[PDB]
Formats: C-alpha cells, structure tokens, sequence
C-alpha cells in the first residue's frame, strides 16, 4: 500500500527497495522561436533511482537523444522511466533485487507495474510523502555528471558518502531529505550554507562537504532555518 | 412458440421470463409460460416474495429439449427440470393451456429488444460460462462468482466468463509495453478476437450475456466482465468498422433496457466516461452516447 508517515521506518528495515523518482527525466528549457511562438528545447535529465536503506544511488542518465523524433515526451517520460527501472532490476543479481519499488510520483504506477509483470514479487508502492527528490540535480556533481552525458549512462553513487560508518539509514536519510529539502525551497541559500567554509571540502568521491559531527548539527540547524523562513514568506505567517 | 410449464408456484415470488415479470401470490395457481419465442435464448428469473436477496434463474433454449419449473421444498428454489417424455410434457402443457393457467410471453410485435440483447448468445456458449453438463439449461445467481473474482472460491458453482486484465502478460507484449498499455488493440484483435473467442460474436455474446447476468441478477462479477469487454473495445485504437457499429447497438439497447433506478451500482463512472468521452472510439458510440447524455447525464 501507499508509504506514508506511519508506515516511515520501513524503510531501514532489511528488505531491499528502492525509490524511483522520475521528476527530471524529462528537462526542457522554455523558449521562444524567430516567429515569437513557443517551443522547448531538452537538455539531459536522469532517473534518481535510490536504496534509502543503504545510499546507493542508480542514477540512470537521459541523454536527450532518447526523446529525438518522439511525441506526447512527458507521458513516455514515464514509460522510458519505468523501461529503465526494469532494466536495472533485471540488471541486479537476484539476492540484490528489490522487494519493493516505491515510485514519488502515482502516474508512475501504472508504466512500472506494467515493465514489471515480469516480477510479480515485486510490489510497486505510491508515497504520500513530499519527498524533495526533485532537488538532486541541485547536488553539484549530479548535475555535471548529467549534463555532461553525450550517450545514455548509468552512474552510481552513494547518496550518504560515508555517513552511514557513523550513522544510522533512519538518519542518514532524514539528513538527506532535509538537505534536499533545503536545496528545492531555495537552492542559493542552501547551497551557501554547504561551502561558506572554504576549509571543509568535499573528497573526490563524495557529494556532500566533510563535515565533522558538530558541524552537521550545525548544518541542519542552519537548513531547518532555511526552510521555515522560505515558508512564511511563501505564505505571510 | 414454446411452453414452459410450472408444476406448482408453493412460494410467493416474482417472476420474470427475459424482460418481463410477473407477481405470483402463495399457492396462486399458476402453471407455466406459453408463446415463447422461439429462436433465442431465454431466461426465467426467480425472486421469491420473502427473499429480496437472491435473485436466480435459468438460461435455456426451447429448441434444446422441453423444460418446466417445480419449486423444491428442500433446496427452497424453483428449479428448471427436462422432461424427456416428450408425450408425457404436450399432454402436461395442453391441459395447462386448456385450463389458461399459463401466462404469455407478452411479446410486443414491433419490439426487438429481446433479440438485440441477445443477438449473439447462444446457449452452447452459456453453457461453457456456467459449467454444468448434465443439464441443457445454465442456473445463474445473485450471489455467484467469476472465474477471475475467485483468482483474487467453489469452482462448480463459477462463472467462466474470459479473464480480461490490462496489466497481464496476456496484455501487453515485452517490448511494447507502452504501445500494448495505451492502444489494446493487440490484446483485443489478436489475443481476445482471434485467440480466444475466434471471431467477433462469440465476443459479443459473452459481452452481452454478461451485461443480462448484472441486470437480471445484480451479478457483480457479471457486470465487471461486461465492463471489461467494452473497455478493451473502446481502448483499442483498431477495430473493424463492423464491430464498431455492432456495438454501439449492442450497447444501447443495453442502455436501453436498463431499469432507470439501478444506473448506480450497474454502470461503472470511469469506464463509460472513458469509453464515451476519451478512448479511441469516443466518436463511434452515437448511439450509445445520445441514449446515454439523455437519460443518465449525471454519471457523466
């Protein structure tokens, strides 16, 4: 059934799954032609296929070849999301193999399910969770490694960097999503806050700077600030 | 025209024979239905006074042997039994009609109701829906499950109507997972038409056997099955003009006939704004549309 705030540490238990969100497979700038009508123009997006349990992200690269000569693109967004899905399960050795799927968005469902048939064991699950995946190519090296695709390509990372040596998944996760969360309400700020200190970098094969424990308090004080502001001035509260 | 004779009516109860229907009182001599038409199927449908749960009835055909109602003490139903005496059953039923206890299938002469909502069932093909070998005519209930319901349990008393499931193998071909999901018209044309009914009729029949078992006897899974075949119909880019046409028939005397209180339970919101409003062959139900916008425009 649908994940949602009762069902959350889930999760972290020791049954594989994965998130599927499909919000920048299909990325397009907004332009206008010689003749002043609109038109749009793709750039690379990428399926942001995470274990929340263990950080391993399968981020599956859209090259925008893969929309060349292709109509109704937002719906086969959804379907090349979903083809590419199966593809890396089918990809996984069995033992490796999720037991659940749960697609961010609901008009997920349907492709997957149907570029599943082939794992009736595998339940595809809805979220009402507000997950701020979208945000990930607000994550510097994801969207380089995106953009400058010139092929379709798999990358693989660790979300968590290396968190989890002292961390739990519950945590580490609940530091991801309000990062991410940080970064979609207002992408500068957030970002300011992660490199205002020239003296904390980020290693060669991380993501995110390496910040000491006390300094990741800190962090997530200044992003939990970050979002509760945006949010008045969102709303005048 | 055909007859068929009631021992007895011992128990108060409505009956019906196709669209028609008839309240029979407590020991209220009632013997029987004459001037059957011959040359379609027929259904005699049973709801007894005191039981407004359960809804049966007998699917038969007059030209597969001669057959009369006897209301069962034990079991509590009136059941359709063959007499294979065929002297034995004229000399029953022309000292029934002597006596004029027997009703007539009240057949208006310029009416084709009965023949379009059965234009395309036969009663070998009843028979293979609802398996039961030693009788020439098909018990069917209220209360009865299909084939696909018990997947998801007494397999005797099932409905065999064809499994029809958009997310199945069956459904949808590897590598044309998309195009099979949005446009059915491979399941439909080569998997359901070709396949498994092998031409349009038998499709038709069973659609529409389906929609009588739901109006006949609120038969849950009956009207999910005819539903079903609508919608792959309706969601199938591909079909022959003929069969388009047929349907639109087809589904308007359903329509049609439909008691104007049951339009809630029987008809399904999202697969008729579908079919009518967004698939495929939204514009090739006219018929089925007008009917539909003027009699029921709030489940639209």
């Amino acid at each position: 059934g649908a994940m949602n705030s009762s069902n959350y540490a889930e999760l972290f238990n020791n049954d594989i799954k994965l998130f599927v969100d499909d919000t920048n497979v299909y990325r397009v700038t907004v332009h206008k032609t010689f003749e002043g009508n609109v038109a749009t123009k793709a750039i690379n997006g990428c399926i942001f296929t995470l274990n929340p349990k263990t950080g391993h992200l399968f981020l599956k690269i859209i090259h925008t070849s893969v929309w060349a000569g292709q109509k109704r693109l937002s719906q086969l967004a959804k379907w090349k999301t979903a083809e590419e899905v199966s593809a890396l399960v089918r990809s996984l050795p069995k033992e490796e193999q999720p037991k659940q799927i749960i697609v961010t968005r609901k008009a997920m469902l349907d492709p997957l399910e149907v570029h599943m048939l082939d794992f009736p064991n595998i339940a595809i699950r809805p979220t009402e969770l507000r997950l701020p995946f979208s945000a990930a190519m607000s994550i510097d090296k994801l969207s380089d490694v995106v953009m400058k695709a010139t092929e379709p390509q798999m990358v693989l990372f660790n979300i968590y960097d290396d968190w989890l040596d002292r961390i739990s998944s519950y945590t580490a996760f609940s530091r991801l999503t309000l990062l991410l969360r940080a970064l979609k309400t207002n992408e500068e700020s957030a970002k300011m806050i992660l490199l205002s200190d020239p003296t904390i970098t980020i290693k060669s094969y991380h993501l995110w700077p390496s910040f000491t424990d006390e300094q990741w308090i800190t962090i997530e004080s200044q992003m939990r600030d970050l979002i509760l502001t945006e949010y008045g001035r969102k709303y005048n509260v | 025209m055909n007859t068929v004779p009631f021992t007895s009516a011992p128990i108060e109860v409505t009956i019906g024979i196709d669209q028609y229907s008839f309240n029979v009182k407590e020991n209220q001599p009632f013997h029987g239905i004459k001037d059957i038409p011959i040359g379609h199927v027929h259904v005699i449908h049973f709801q007894h006074a005191d039981n407004s749960s359960m809804r049966y009835g007998y699917w038969f055909d007059c030209r597969m042997g001669n057959f009369y109602i006897q209301y069962d003490p034990k079991d509590g139903l009136y059941k359709m039994m063959e007499e294979r005496d065929g002297a034995k059953f004229e000399n029953i039923v022309h000292n029934f009609k002597e006596r004029q206890m027997m009703v007539s299938y009240p057949k208006i002469d310029e009416d084709d109701t009965w023949y379009n909502l059965t234009e395309f069932v036969q009663m070998d093909k009843i028979r293979k829906i609802v398996r039961k070998d030693e009788n020439q005519f098909s018990y069917v209930d209220s209360s009865m499950t299909t084939v696909q319901e018990n997947e998801l349990s007494d397999p005797a008393h099932s409905l065999n109507y064809t499994v029809i499931n958009f997310k199945s193998r069956e459904a949808i071909r590897p590598g044309h997972e998309m195009e099979d999901f949005l446009d059915k018209s491979y399941y439909l044309n080569t998997v359901m038409l070709q396949g498994i009914f092998k031409n349009s009729s038998n499709y038709f029949g069973e659609l529409q056997f389906a929609f009588l078992n739901a109006m006949f006897f609120g038969n849950y899974g009956s009207s999910l099955q005819w539903h079903a075949m609508i919608e792959l119909i309706c969601s199938s880019a591909t079909v022959p003009k003929h069969m388009l046409d047929k349907l639109d028939e087809i589904l308007y005397y359903q329509i049609k006939t439909l008691p104007e209180q049951y339009s809630d339970i029987l008809l399904n919101e999202r697969v008729w704004n579908i079919c009518l409003y967004s698939s495929f062959q939204k514009n090739s139900l006219h018929n089925t549309e007008k009917i539909m916008e003027n009699k029921y425009p709030e489940l639209l």
